């Protein structure tokens, strides 16, 4: 006997192609939502009690898969944290390499978010273009380090493979100037039409006091009135000698949290163009010769370190503690989307129509491998 | 600090401006016809393993840095890498002291459901004469072992190569 | 309708299935789930002419 | 001006009947309708008379 | 430097707050266990609104789940690490929930309760199947009393479709 | 007063003005073969009489 | 016996050109965002695949008969519109008949989508029926604008009145009905701006969310005939084909060119425009195309 | 009779877009404007009936192996899954997981495995091309082993997580409404 008789519970499970892999059970009322709780954790590999059993250097390759769209931001934060507890002397060349791959993976993640938004917003042309122009960035990464995604690159000191040379650094100038001439054809399909602007207007109204104390750390609370950019507040890599300008709006409906990410794509591509004309000087790619050998037996002195870094969706931190041996005692990777599309999504879908459940789901850039950890 | 707009980012919606996304009705479509236009992958793409049988000392230094615990050791004391649990991270390359564990660009490896084609994933990697199976034999970039005939109680695996040597050797004992 | 039945009445397995086991975005669904909608059915139609 | 509203009336005449035949006749049945029978004959004579 | 002034301003408003300032902005300090609830809103109202993950390390030698609490700033950019030390038994695994002051800890406490140990009193989303459905909810797999490779063997009989022994360590 | 006509005429003129940017890029290309195709199309109309 | 073979000729030609028209839609939407995409003879292989299973579903006794009625209605729609000179009947092809017999496919593809019983099929039918509500406000005014500009309703007395004098997208009181039809055609088809009776991605697939093997094959036949019937109804009214076998085949060829013509402008709009919320789809078909067709209706009178 | 349908299958394989977690970063650009699949006719649609090519993209959580086997129970005849990555083969790097399911052939019948982490789309092209070669003659694949050899898979399904999921993952919400 069906014991609700009032509210039908359709729910977007995994096989839906709008939500990626996290089920949101929606207590629908005709065509609105009156209660939207989420069941995440269809992907819980475990990384607390799973990355505690590997040595310190080889715990990179196992830690990449905590966030799929950015295959460099999870390694470049753990590489920043093990940098601190040992206290290396990571040179200028390794700092520049890690800077440029941390920004080119970010423009890859923005392009993937555009393609993921357009696959569920109906319009396929902004999806196919976004994946096509992400593919040349993948084929440019493949010259450098290894595979397309999950390029195990940034070991705790420095990097693993340096630049090929003028065949590569001239090529990045070509694709960045190409995509900066190309980006004016994304506006006319995704941000200038009177469909999308009339589709995402006023849905999911996020207040100003509802973002800073809620768990939101990304660029989407920056569309609400909040002045917080971790690249600007505490620059970590070769950021202070860049002088980029960050966007802040006083709005907070859903399309405010989309135009801010479009402008972040524009200024980040201007960063990669500005970083390239600097060019890296000489130096080694590794950090030190004597305190790296016998690579499993890598006793680190005890203590702890926190690091945190800007992402496509949320400034998400790592937490490593070292007992004093060749094992991370606990490496916690705080997912960006833990209270960023699970808890704030519960008070965002209440009242919204069914057509703007997937669009709201992508207007926060919900990536399901981050809630589980 | 350095807030960029006041209303500079927010643009104006527009009726018939999406017709400028219609420009690619006549340009050349950007795709690769994979049967048969090849891609030529990178000169140092991470792929399969090319252990050298004359420099390997069996010190199991790779055994303790594999993140997925598949470089388990055999006797005649070389390792067999299984690609069942292996992420191609190539931490076993720059940690092997002698240098007897390389990596070459070979990634295409498709096997079917039967177990006799699934013994294909347990190979003691062969010498770098397998680079003469990447070139000089039909440059297809595929795994040049292509069937393995294990035999119980007469343990003599046979890497039946593309047309080369059958590469027989006995395997007795595992671990250390 | 005959020519439409010619293109359907062709056999090849027409096995009947229960209703309680259905899509539900590829998920298990029991008998105590109100899955057929029965509450106002036209909420955008009411909210379109909410002035009228 | 008058042909538009009567044609809209044929559309909205179509619409509500789809609303009727949905949550009364299709979908799952609740577990209080297992104690029900068929149609009785004297209503069925009227149904057959109006149908022919 | 400015973090030393900030922690000096915090220590005026709280006695049990022994603040060590790491590199420039990593202001880490420990408080006693059942005193942070009357303390975290001193940290909220001063300058630190946003709360990151309630990450909790374990220690089997001295039995205590050291729940460190990550706070952050928005006007300066620092990141507090206020930490407690509560006992390790499931009987004594008690901790008052911070939901009246932080709505950030509505969901962080669900993960730290479903993963290992700690039970939070004044919250409603406690026995909800957040993550780790049955039969993984019945034992807490993220402490040090739960060892891998003796539960995985009792859940899956073989770990290698192939040969000899790829299920041990090192 | 939420339904003004100042807004509608600016809408219809901005539509004509963006159609002016539309016909500029479509008909008037750098592709020489596009104008060859235009000549072949109007010759095809002269076939159609 | 000869009208039976001629009707079989028309239904089998409508099959083997409607599937190619849907494949042309797939080819142009492939080239519209830089991809080769499928071959031209693609959805024939879709239909040929979907009749080669070994299990089906058949939720109910009505779950079959609804989509079979949809196929029968969409065949009845194309039987009256004058496909060239070869018509099984040209005495009665009235406007209201063909206009209402496009909507009856949107019954039977949904009336049997309800018998499955699903919140996805329920909310797909919920978001499909507000279209068929909203689209008949500019559709009826387009039919009145065609009506009062000519007077006759037998559709052989319209293509005759076109091939006698004038075209029909000219003469501005009739062109304002064509823009209303050009906007209503994307909804009546299921193309991307007014997509929502298909909705691939936002909801799962709406009405056709779980059909199975044979039922999706009947849907592909019905969808190709809905394409061909509404396109031939637009071309044999607003364009007019009209017109020995070397005359007849060329008549049907130039009719096919005018079939592709409105189908070409149905695709260019229908990829650069995202999907529409059904609450705005009810609000859009009363603001702009209604006043356009109303100005056409008072200028045709 | 038979080859009129046999060639028709290997030209319009409809894939269902499960996007199984880690691995949905080389499932989309496989089917987009670059190295593509619509040239092979591989048109994706999210329906558990209108598909016959399931891509188990990487690992399988047992909170997803319920959903995968429920999706796999609904494709009528020509369902054959293409295992992906290196997770389904023997367990990937998550062999040390209480969750991530090792040895996928013991639960649902895999047709063809690929290798790679992540597998490059050229390897997926080689996998589908070998799947076309396998489906030409027709080679006793999955859907022909899930039918007669059901006694083994149903026992191995019920042994891991089992006891009738249709009451465990259905009654898990009705108190928590
Ligand atoms: S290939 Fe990578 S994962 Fe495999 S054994 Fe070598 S280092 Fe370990
Ligand atoms: S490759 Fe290196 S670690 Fe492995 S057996 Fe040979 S010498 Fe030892
Ligand atoms: S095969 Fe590799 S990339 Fe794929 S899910 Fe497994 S570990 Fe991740």
């Amino acid at each position: 006997y069906p014991i609700d008789k009032d509210t039908y519970e359709l729910f977007f499970g995994p096989q839906h192609m709008a939500t990626e892999n996290f089920s949101i059970i929606l207590k629908m009322d005709g065509n609105r939502v009156v209660k939207a709780i989420a069941n995440p954790g269809f992907l819980h590999r475990g990384f607390e009690k799973l990355a505690e059993y590997r040595p310190w250097y080889t715990n990179i390759a196992l830690l990449l898969r905590i966030c799929v769209p950015e295959p460099d931001v999870p390694e470049a934060i753990y590489s920043m944290a093990v940098d601190e507890i040992i206290g290396w002397e990571v040179p200028e060349r390794a700092q520049w390499i890690r800077t440029l791959v941390l920004e080119m993976a970010r423009v890859t993640a923005y392009l993937f978010w555009i393609m993921g938004l357009s696959f569920k917003l109906g319009v396929y042309t902004a999806g196919q273009w976004a994946a096509a122009y992400r593919e040349r960035f993948m084929a440019l990464f493949e010259q450098l380090t290894g595979a397309r995604v999950y390029h195990i690159y940034t070991i705790p000191g420095g990097v693993r493979r340096d630049i090929p040379g003028d065949k590569w650094l001239r090529q990045v100038r070509d694709t960045v100037e190409y995509l900066k001439d190309k980006l004016k054809d994304f506006d006319n399909v995704l941000f200038e039409n009177y469909i999308t602007y009339k589709r995402l207007e006023g849905i999911g109204v996020m207040d100003k006091k509802f973002a800073l104390e809620e768990g939101v750390t990304g660029p989407n609370l920056r569309a609400t009135g909040v002045a917080y950019d971790v690249r600007k507040s505490d620059p970590y890599l070769l950021y202070p000698e860049l002088d980029f300008e960050i966007p802040v709006l006083k709005e907070g409906d859903a399309l405010a949290r989309v135009l801010v990410r479009r402008y972040e794509l524009e200024q980040d591509l201007y960063i990669i163009e500005q970083l390239l004309d600097m060019g890296p000087p000489s130096g080694p790619y590794k950090v030190q010769d004597p305190k790296l050998k016998n690579l499993p037996r890598f006793k680190v002195p005890p203590g702890e370190a926190f690091a945190h870094v800007e992402a496509t969706k949320g400034d998400f931190g790592a937490y490593v503690v070292s007992d004093g041996g060749h094992k991370p005692y606990r490496v916690h990777i705080r997912g960006p989307s833990i209270a960023h599309g699970v808890r704030v999504l519960e008070q965002l879908l209440v009242g919204a129509r069914l057509a703007d459940v997937p669009a709201i789901l992508m207007s926060l850039d919900n990536c399901p491998p981050d809630i589980d950890r | 600090f350095r807030i960029a707009p006041e209303e500079k980012v927010k643009k104006k919606p527009s009726f018939l401006k999406p017709w400028f996304g219609l420009k690619y009705l006549f340009k050349k479509p950007v795709t690769i016809k994979i049967p048969y236009e090849f891609i030529e992958p990178a000169p140092r793409y991470r792929g399969f393993h090319t252990l050298d049988w004359k420099k390997c000392i069996g010190c199991n230094m790779c055994g303790q840095i594999c993140p997925a615990r598949a470089i388990e050791m055999t006797w005649i004391p070389h390792p067999k890498i299984d690609y069942g649990r292996c992420t191609f991270c190539q931490f076993c390359v720059d940690v092997c002291p002698t240098g007897a564990l390389g990596f070459i660009e070979t990634y295409m490896l498709t096997t079917t459901w039967r177990e006799e084609e699934l013994l294909l994933y347990d190979w003691v990697p062969i010498e770098p004469e397998k680079f003469k199976e990447i070139q000089e034999k039909f440059k297809d970039y595929k795994f040049p072992v292509e069937k393995i005939e294990f035999n119980k109680e007469t343990k003599e695996v046979t890497y039946y190569l593309r047309d080369g040597t059958t590469f027989k050797f006995k395997i007795l004992g595992y671990g250390l | 309708l005959i020519i439409a039945a010619i293109l359907y009445f062709m056999g090849a397995g027409v096995r009947k299935v229960p209703v309680t086991d259905t899509y539900q975005s590829g998920n298990p669904v029991t008998m105590e789930y109100n899955l057929t909608i029965r509450r106002n059915f036209f909420l955008p139609l009411k909210e379109a002419m909410a002035f009228w | 001006i008058l042909g538009a509203m009567v044609f809209f009336g044929s559309a909205i005449g179509f619409v509500y009947l789809i609303r009727f035949t949905y949550a009364v006749w299709f979908g799952q049945r609740p577990s209080d309708l297992e104690d029900v029978k068929d149609a009785p004959l004297p209503l069925a004579i009227g149904m057959g008379i109006l149908a022919i | 430097e400015k973090g030393e002034e900030i922690v000096k301003q915090i220590l005026e408003k709280a006695p049990y707050a022994e603040g060590k300032v790491r590199r420039e902005r990593r202001l880490e300090f420990r408080v006693p266990a059942d005193k942070i609830r009357d303390f975290l809103r001193i940290m909220k109202e001063s300058n630190f609104p946003l709360m990151l993950q309630i990450t909790a390390v374990d220690w089997p030698k001295e039995g205590e789940i050291e729940l460190v609490y990550h706070l952050i700033n928005v006007e300066l950019g620092t990141h507090a690490m206020v930490k407690t030390r509560i006992p390790r038994d499931l009987d004594k695994a008690r901790m008052p929930t911070v939901k009246d002051i932080y709505p950030a800890a509505e969901t962080y406490e669900r993960d730290v309760h479903d993963f290992f140990g700690v039970y939070f009193e004044g919250n409603e989303k406690m026995e909800m199947p957040w993550i780790l459905d049955d039969p993984e909810r019945g034992l807490y797999p993220h402490r040090k009393d739960f060892d891998m490779l003796a539960y995985v063997k009792k859940k899956y009989k073989i770990l290698d479709r192939f040969d000899e022994d790829k299920d041990k360590y090192v | 007063l939420k339904m003004s006509f100042d807004r509608l005429y600016h809408d219809i003129w901005k539509a004509i003005e963006e159609l002016a940017d539309l016909a500029r890029s479509y008909v008037y290309n750098g592709n020489i073969q596009a104008y060859a195709w235009y000549l072949a199309i109007i010759l095809l109309i002269l076939v159609a009489m | 016996i000869g009208v039976f073979l001629r009707a079989l000729l028309i239904i089998i030609y409508a099959t083997f050109v409607g599937f190619i028209f849907m494949g042309i839609i797939r080819k142009v939407t492939a080239r519209i965002h830089r991809r080769i995409g499928p071959p031209i003879y693609q959805p024939i292989i879709d239909t040929l695949k979907f009749f080669g299973k070994k299990e089906n579903i058949t939720h109910g006794l009505i779950y079959d008969f609804g989509i079979i009625y949809a196929v029968g209605a969409t065949i009845l729609a194309l039987m009256f519109i004058p496909l060239g000179p070869i018509s099984v009947l040209r005495a009665y092809g009235d406007l209201i008949l063909v206009t209402f017999l496009l909507e009856i496919p949107m019954l039977g593809i949904m009336f049997a989508a309800m018998s499955s019983g699903n919140p996805y099929a329920g909310i797909g039918a919920q978001r499909a029926l507000l279209t068929l509500l909203a689209i008949q406000v500019p559709l009826g005014l387009a039919i009145i604008a065609v009506a009062e500009y000519y007077g006759t309703f037998s559709t052989y007395e319209i293509v005759m009145a076109q091939q006698k004098m004038g075209w029909s997208i000219f003469h501005l009181p009739l062109l304002l009905a064509a823009i209303a039809y050009d906007i209503v055609l994307q909804a009546m088809f299921g193309k991307e701006p007014f997509d929502i009776m298909i909705a691939p991605g936002e909801i799962s697939l709406g009405p056709m969310v779980e059909f199975g093997g044979k039922h999706m094959g009947m849907l592909q036949i019905q969808h190709a005939m809905a394409l061909f019937a509404e396109t031939l109804f637009f071309s044999n009214i607003f364009l007019g084909g009209g017109v020995p076998l070397l005359n007849t085949l060329a008549s049907l060829a130039v009719l096919l060119v005018k079939q592709i013509a409105v189908l070409l402008i149905a695709i260019f709009v229908g990829a650069i425009f995202p999907r529409f919320t059904i609450d705005q789809a009810a609000k859009f078909y009363w603001k702009w195309p209604t006043i356009i067709a109303a100005i056409g209706a008072i200028m045709a009178s | 009779f038979e080859p009129l349908f046999n060639w028709a299958r290997k030209k319009s394989l409809w894939i269902v877009a499960f996007c199984t977690g880690c691995g949905g970063i080389e499932m989309p650009p496989l089917m987009t404007a670059r190295y593509d699949l619509e040239r092979f006719g591989i048109m994706p649609d999210p329906s558990p009936r209108q598909y016959d090519l399931f891509l188990i993209t990487g690992y399988v959580t047992p909170k997803t192996l319920k959903r995968i086997i429920i999706t796999y129970e609904m494709a009528p005849d020509p369902k054959y899954v293409l295992a992906h990555g290196s997770c389904p083969i023997n367990g990937g790097i998550y062999w040390d997981a209480y969750n991530a399911i090792k040895q996928l052939d013991k639960y649902i019948p895999v047709d063809v495995y690929i290798a790679g982490c992540m597998p490059r789309p050229e390897a997926v092209m080689d996998g589908i091309k070998k799947l076309m070669e396998m489906i030409e003659n027709g080679e006793a694949d999955g859907w022909k082993r899930y039918k007669e050899n059901y006694e083994w898979y149903r026992k191995n399904q019920d042994e891991l997580l089992g006891e009738g999921w249709r009451e465990k993952e259905a009654r898990k919400w009705i108190p928590w409404l």
